[PDB]
DNA sequence: TACCCGGGATATCGGATGTATATATCTGACACGTGCCTGGAGACTAGGGAGTAATCCCCTTGGCGGTTAAAACGCGGGGGACAGCGCGTACGTGCGTTTAAGCGGTGCTAGAGCTGTCTACGACCAATTGAGCGGCCTCGGCACCGGGATTCTCGATATCCCGGGTA
DNA sequence: TACCCGGGATATCGAGAATCCCGGTGCCGAGGCCGCTCAATTGGTCGTAGACAGCTCTAGCACCGCTTAAACGCACGTACGCGCTGTCCCCCGCGTTTTAACCGCCAAGGGGATTACTCCCTAGTCTCCAGGCACGTGTCAGATATATACATCCGATATCCCGG
């Protein structure tokens, strides 16, 4: 009975506030999660990497904006650094 | 008369008809048995979940169909049709799964 | 010994599936041995993870973790 | 009691994202703009993916997306498979490729 | 006027090379190849003489490596002739 | 524009030493655009690290970094 | 008394600065003692297989320098250290001596 | 002036040890660094990852043992691990 | 040896088969409400990692003179890639036979999955000292020039045995 | 017709260009010695991570009965693989001419790196509380039976065309 953590209502979410009316099933709930995990992974790790090449032991802003524009390929990369440079703005301006 | 085709014909709607559907192609049980009696020869007396097993399925078919797509272009790539296994070996090697 | 229960009209699905329109006859044999290296290699890294557990059952996290090391992540099973 | 996932406007736990960096054993020290900013990546990339899903969705007149409709979603657009090229989704299957020279 | 036949010298130079370690590349074009496609990624861009060797150490062994694929392609298809079908055979099934 | 400074006889020796005994003509331009990819590709992740560093001198590190990231890993030159 | 760990385990490699380094490289919070023993002995072994093919590849071709060649030859020559090697390029080596089969006359 | 670290002595004695009569140049010293320098890596990641799969922070010889077993292919993880087990029986029975 | 009829390649429509599109039913899986509790948030303090200024000297870039190995430009030819042809064999399609894979049940029990206790093993701190790194040096192993042995290549030449028109 | 003439293919040798081996000479980088400094070691102290015992209850494995879905085998025929051959054109060897790669030497300055100093951002503690998760319940999306339409696709055939 212990509490699994999981992204599903997160997911769901993002899913509401894309597309309004339709549903998802628990199998692609679960690819969703998957994929989440993953490529949260895959960022961590890079910005671990360049933090020790660069002989520093805080992971910043910076670190995860470099392993973004490492990782995604092209417009990927153009529109998350975008989006990732929007939340850090609104997020050191708010109240 | 007795209605045959072409050879070719039911193939590519077959062809058709499996690159619609997204089930598992190969039999669930003979296939557990292969996975049971591979893992025998690594540690006796294992239990398997039944996800462990499907995840295996999945696994070993999206694997083989990468490589007949990939042996199909070999093949084609020789001027012929038909599959062999020169083709798989070829793809294997290049894809560097030979060792 | 259970590598015949992979049987002939399961590789000749699974080549549809890869486009395939007409097979030869030395496939099949050659299929079930590629797919026989194939599992050998994963199962020993999930049996692996399954002995440093301390575990006598392999879960299917241990399949998922071996097939990630060997570079083929497979989505839907946890992880 | 204001959560820092509405403070900067996301849906993604920006919590929990700390925590994980935390625990994960990445770096000593972990900064704030880190994992706000990884929140939002996070949040666009699974936006995006959902976004061409529900389309291949509408396009085969459904209203629930099925594995089959993420893996149309992404083998379609270029850079989804580039990023998840080495990655097999489950009860997916392939895109309809029939080659040239087998056509009669 | 002696003159060999078709494919011995080919084979000859096959053995030259295998056997020799040097650089094939020329080093100053290849460096200024370098500088060309950097220029387009960041301006005024300096580089230390090692990440040029580099550079040119890694990209002859990509090529090297391509080229034995190519030919088995080409043996493949029943030809001693690389073709860029043969490149693109080769890409494709790597996965590039 | 310098991508012809990668002459004729210098692809004619890379073919060497993979084995290749004939080759055709288009070969050459063909294995100039491959070149030209794989360097756009390495040498695009060496800026970024530079970016990251705050330098302006691209070092042999960054490309090691960016070679091994690529999974091409070389060895002879530190890290 | 100050006998170090190297020393102390039978080894070669530094036991203290592999056990920095798994200290160093955040990849746990605790780390033991029988954990940097063990790596260095798999590490001195590894070398020691490496550089023995490499020795024999160097008197082989005459030489008692080993020379980046002679690692590549000891590498490609054995099948489990290219397992291990497969895509990793060891600079100024080359490749083996290969030469298909039709090509020849 | 800075001292960098490096195994190039140790690989020295090792190489004394095999060859008594074989030198080795500077370039096959820093690909034997290099050599060195990535199977630490690789083991110790793998480690890293065995710890964090079974909810453990501890790095043991079980997990260097492990990870041994998956990276070495074949007869180098049989000869590795039990070289390995060798030097740990030596350190912990030793005065 | 002329009329009639047999084989072959390439357009046409009937007609047989599989396939995409219309309703009815029934489900069971997705969506939503509720309790609650554990991880997120707010507030406060310490310190040490990181930002910034100054310095200095390393090494990266630019330029010139020569010289020489390599690239570029064309000849001529054979040999290999590309279109045409025939065989045979081995696969694909369809029909009857039959082997076993799935579904639905219960029974059992080995073993995964949590809870509480508790010591021993590792982090942290200070002293100390010796092992490992920068600098220097010298000298012998490797690089290199030249000559001879050798080692494969290729043409010229004698010789040969099977069938279409010359003398 | 049997001729002496004439195109295909075989072995065999000897010039001939290329390569390996063998000495002979120089040079520069690898092996070795010395200072010193900073990280490996030893001794000590807590705190909690993990080994261990016990309990539970979940699911994983053996066991049977029907049930058709699918595998197996056999005949047959045709379409594709493959061998043969003929052409031609394209790439390969080689000589000649151009040209820019390399060496080497020197010069100026951009920035890589190092040290010092302040300062503020995060780690860590404590307290509070509310958002996320397990659990329960409805309801409709869609999977499942059947019924006609709507494309292929293959043979009879419609006619063109030579031929034995």
């Amino acid at each position: 009975k212990t509490r699994k953590e999981s992204y599903a209502i997160y997911v769901y979410k993002v899913l509401k506030q894309v597309h309004p009316d339709t549903g998802i099933s628990s199998k692609a709930m679960s690819i969703m999660n998957s994929f989440v995990n993953d490529v949260f992974e895959r960022i961590a790790g890079e910005a671990s990497r360049l933090a020790h090449y660069n002989k520093r032991s805080t992971i910043t802003s910076r670190e995860i904006q470099t392993a973004v524009r490492l990782l995604l390929p092209g417009e990927l990369a153009k529109h998350a650094v975008s989006e990732g440079t929007k939340a850090v703005t609104k997020y050191t301006s708010a109240k | 008369k007795p209605h045959r085709y072409r050879p070719g014909t039911v193939a590519l709607r077959e062809i058709r008809r499996y690159q619609k559907s997204t089930e598992l192609l190969i039999r669930k049980l003979p296939f557990q048995r292969l996975v049971r009696e591979i893992a025998q020869d690594f540690k006796t007396d294992l239990r398997f979940q039944s996800s462990a097993v499907m995840a295996l399925q999945e696994a070993s078919e999206a694997y083989l169909v990468a490589l007949f797509e990939d042996t199909n272009l070999c093949a084609i790539h020789a001027k012929r049709v038909t599959i062999m296994p020169k083709d798989i070996q070829l793809a294997r090697r290049i894809r560097g799964e030979r060792a | 010994d259970n590598i015949q229960g992979i049987t002939k009209p399961a590789i000749r699905r699974l080549a549809r599936r890869g486009g395939v329109k007409r097979i030869s006859g030395l496939i099949y044999e050659e299929t079930r041995g590629v797919l026989k290296v194939f599992l050998e290699n994963v199962i020993r890294d999930a049996v692996t993870y399954t002995e440093h557990a301390k575990r006598k059952t392999v879960t299917a996290m241990d399949v998922v973790y071996a097939l990630k090391r060997q570079g083929r992540t497979l989505y839907g099973f946890g992880g | 009691a204001k959560t820092r996932s509405s403070r900067a406007g996301l849906q993604f736990p920006v919590g929990r994202v700390h925590r994980l960096l935390r625990k994960g054993n990445y770096a000593e020290r972990v900064g704030a703009g880190a994992p706000v900013y990884l929140a939002a990546v996070l949040e666009y990339l699974t936006a995006e993916i959902l976004e061409l899903a529900g389309n291949a969705a509408r396009d085969n007149k459904k209203t629930r997306i099925i594995p089959r409709h993420l893996q149309l979603a992404v083998r379609n657009d270029e850079e989804l498979n580039k990023l998840l090229g080495r990655v097999t989704i489950a009860q997916g299957g392939v895109l309809p490729n029939i080659q040239s020279v087998l056509l009669p």
